[PDB]
């Protein structure tokens, strides 16, 4: 989920917005 | 866009921003 991809690792603006609704 | 480890509050607000209206969720189990 987001912790892993995104805090864990790096998220881009894209893979950030696979979290909006 | 930042090129970083965004984690904890920085994350939500991250999302706040980037998802505008359409609002996120965040399930970080
Ligand atoms: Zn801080």
């Amino acid at each position: 989920g987001i912790v892993e991809q995104c805090c864990t690792s790096i998220c881009s603006l894209y893979q950030l917005e696979n979290y909006c609704n | 866009f930042v090129n970083q480890h965004l984690c904890g509050s920085h994350l939500v607000e991250a999302l706040y921003l980037v998802c505008g209206e359409r609002g996120f969720f965040y399930t970080p189990k």
